[PDB]
């Protein structure tokens, strides 16, 4: 009388990596693109 | 050894740590001289709540070891398949891991198990036959020493049933000592009484006229536990009684505060909401007993006598530690208030009294655990007195077929007869209502002796049972007394209680006819 094994319930597909700063620093360019291109006129 | 918590207890701790620790004092260059490695267990056993997870932490304090790991018996125990192993093994990873960075040079750990009897038990000889918990036992076993090795351990085990322990798991390589806690006599209860009054005697909140050694000998059995229950209980009366009289009248506030040093709220702790549990008890004659003895004739006096004498031959022999009488009479003779007068007269430190009330549907072998237990916890005092009652009724007798429970009956012979520990006695008083059969099953030469309780004999004993009961005035007395003149008389004294209870509830005038015709009716012969 041992409960027996059980199915593993699932997967709960959950993914991060390293984006947040990245993707901050991708911004940070395009600002001053675009401040320069408005300096120009 | 009273600098620290625990106190009471020196001839229990000179041999603890001489055969244990005597290697742990000694300069290391001789013991590696030697060459000889430590202890890696000990057991304790003895009563709850004697002063044992005090001792077992102080111990460990004692030795500059690291934080103990407390673990406790049945939440190890789970109902999926290898999670009790894991638990198991979970407790043995630091100190593992710590010996294997540190070498040997590591320090010391502790473990400290309760109830460890819960998870070890003989396992089963035969082939399809093991017990269901056998894979705990196994890995305790192989973990506790196995092909690995481990010198920075210390293991320490309580349980309460030292019976039932595996036996492989004694022997001299695995907990190879053991140490038993008593009950602490009156010099060990006293001496803790002090220890936890040193606050209020520091502080000044005991007055002169509580006494402690004086109160030492009111407490006969208690137990450590119990006596901080009855300080605290003591305390929290006194604070109530100080706020509800302090606010009756506006006097200084000083003068009630150091009111609380009263001995009045000691004894109303002690018997207000203090129920030791092995100790006398005093709610449960007033049930067993609820109009006293009334000295209705002789043979009152001859019973008291002896069950006197009977007490006196047990507390002052030495070759004959167990005594026990048989109390026999026909039904409705009043036994139990006999048995339950003597008991209390006894004036033993430990009276406890088994009914069959109290087992209302229980199986056979629940009524062999209740007796089982209620003797072992007779066994721990210095003196007892065991009250069976019935016993007619334990054993289910019926006159149909004949049939009854064939275990009660050999528990009852077997136990009649086991004799307690060297210097402890016992007694036990029996009452049954039908000798004849007892002596049919061949139990009757079982006992040491039998005492005879008869029935009203004549009818001027009735006249004096009224008398003092006082419910009947002067004219029907005389009246009943020449109605009954001739000594024909038999009746039980519980029939005459309901009788008179019976006769009360008829119209005043038409009453002692109605008494006379229901005494008339009942039984009046052998
Ligand atoms: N001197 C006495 N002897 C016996 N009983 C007495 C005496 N004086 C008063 N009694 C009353 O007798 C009552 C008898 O109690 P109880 O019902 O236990 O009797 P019993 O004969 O042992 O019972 P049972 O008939 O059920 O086997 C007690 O409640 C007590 O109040
Ligand atoms: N000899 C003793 N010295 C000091 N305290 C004691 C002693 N015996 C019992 N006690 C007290 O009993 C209380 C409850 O006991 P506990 O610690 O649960 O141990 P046990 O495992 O025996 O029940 C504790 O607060 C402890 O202080």
């Amino acid at each position: 009388s041992m409960a027996e094994d059980a199915d593993m319930r699932n997967e709960l597909e959950e993914m991060q990596r390293r984006a947040d700063q990245l993707a901050d620093e991708s911004l940070e360019s395009t600002r001053r693109m675009l401040q320069l291109v408005e300096e120009s006129k | 050894f009273e600098k620290m918590g625990i106190g009471g207890l020196d001839k229990e701790f000179s041999d603890i740590f001489r055969r244990a620790f005597a290697s742990r004092v000694f300069p290391p260059e001789i013991v590696e001289q030697m060459g000889c490695k430590h202890v890696k267990g000990i057991l304790l056993y003895g009563p709850p709540g004697c002063g044992k997870t005090l001792l077992a932490r102080q111990i460990g304090k004692m030795l500059n070891a690291r934080e103990p790991k407390v673990v406790n018996g049945p939440e190890i125990l789970n109902k999926y398949v290898g999670e009790s192993e894991a638990n198991i093994r979970k407790l043995f990873a630091d100190a593992e891991e710590e010996q294997r960075r540190l070498g040997a040079n590591s320090g010391l750990h502790i473990i400290i198990f309760d109830e460890i009897d819960a998870i070890c038990k003989q396992r089963g000889s035969m082939a399809g036959s093991t017990g269901v918990h056998d894979t705990v036992v196994n890995q305790l076993l192989s973990k506790i020493d196995g092909v690995e090795q481990l010198n920075n351990i210390l293991v320490i085990g309580m349980t309460n049933r030292p019976d039932l322990i595996d036996e492989a798991l004694l022997r001299p390589g695995r907990l190879e000592v053991k140490m038993e806690i008593g009950l602490p006599d009156e010099k060990g209860r006293l001496q803790i009484l002090h220890i936890h009054t040193a606050r209020m005697r520091g502080h000044q909140l005991l007055s002169a006229d509580v006494d402690i050694k004086e109160l030492a000998v009111e407490t006969k059995n208690f137990s450590g536990a119990e006596l901080e229950g009855l300080v605290r209980a003591a305390q929290s009366t006194a604070m109530n009684r100080h706020i509800k009289a302090s606010t009756k009248v506006e006097v200084d506030m000083e003068k009630a505060e150091s009111l609380q040093v009263t001995r009045g709220d000691f004894l109303a702790s002690l018997e207000n909401d203090i129920k030791p549990a092995f100790g006398t008890n005093q709610e449960d004659y007033a049930s067993y007993i609820m109009n006293g003895i009334i000295k209705w004739g002789d043979p009152v006096t001859r019973v008291l006598d002896d069950g006197e004498l009977l007490v006196q031959q047990t507390k002052n022999s030495d070759r004959t530690p167990l005594v026990s009488v048989l109390l026999e009479g026909p039904p409705h003779s009043g036994k139990t208030a006999l048995a339950a007068k003597i008991a209390e007269e006894s004036n033993f430190p430990f009276i406890k009294i088994c009914s069959p009330d109290k087992m209302i549907g229980f199986s056979e072998t629940a009524k062999c655990q209740a007796m089982k237990k209620i003797f072992d916890d007779a066994y721990k005092s210095q003196l007892s007195c065991v009250v069976v009652d019935d016993i007619e009724r334990l054993l289910d007798y019926v006159p149909i077929g004949p049939r009854f429970s064939n275990l009660v009956l050999q528990a009852l012979l077997v136990l009649l007869k086991k004799a307690p520990p060297q210097g402890r006695k016992l007694l036990i008083i029996g009452t049954t209502s039908r000798k004849d059969v007892l002596q049919e099953m061949e139990m009757l030469n079982a006992f040491s002796t039998t005492i005879h309780v008869p029935n009203i004999a004549t009818g001027e004993q009735l006249l004096e049972a009224l008398e003092l009961l006082g419910n009947f005035k002067d004219k029907e007395r005389t009246t009943i007394a020449q109605q009954v003149k001739g000594k024909k008389v038999w009746i039980g004294i519980k029939k005459l209680l309901m009788l008179i209870e019976m006769s009360l509830q008829m119209d005043p005038e038409y009453r002692v006819r109605k008494f006379l015709a229901l005494l008339r009716e009942e039984g009046a012969s052998p």
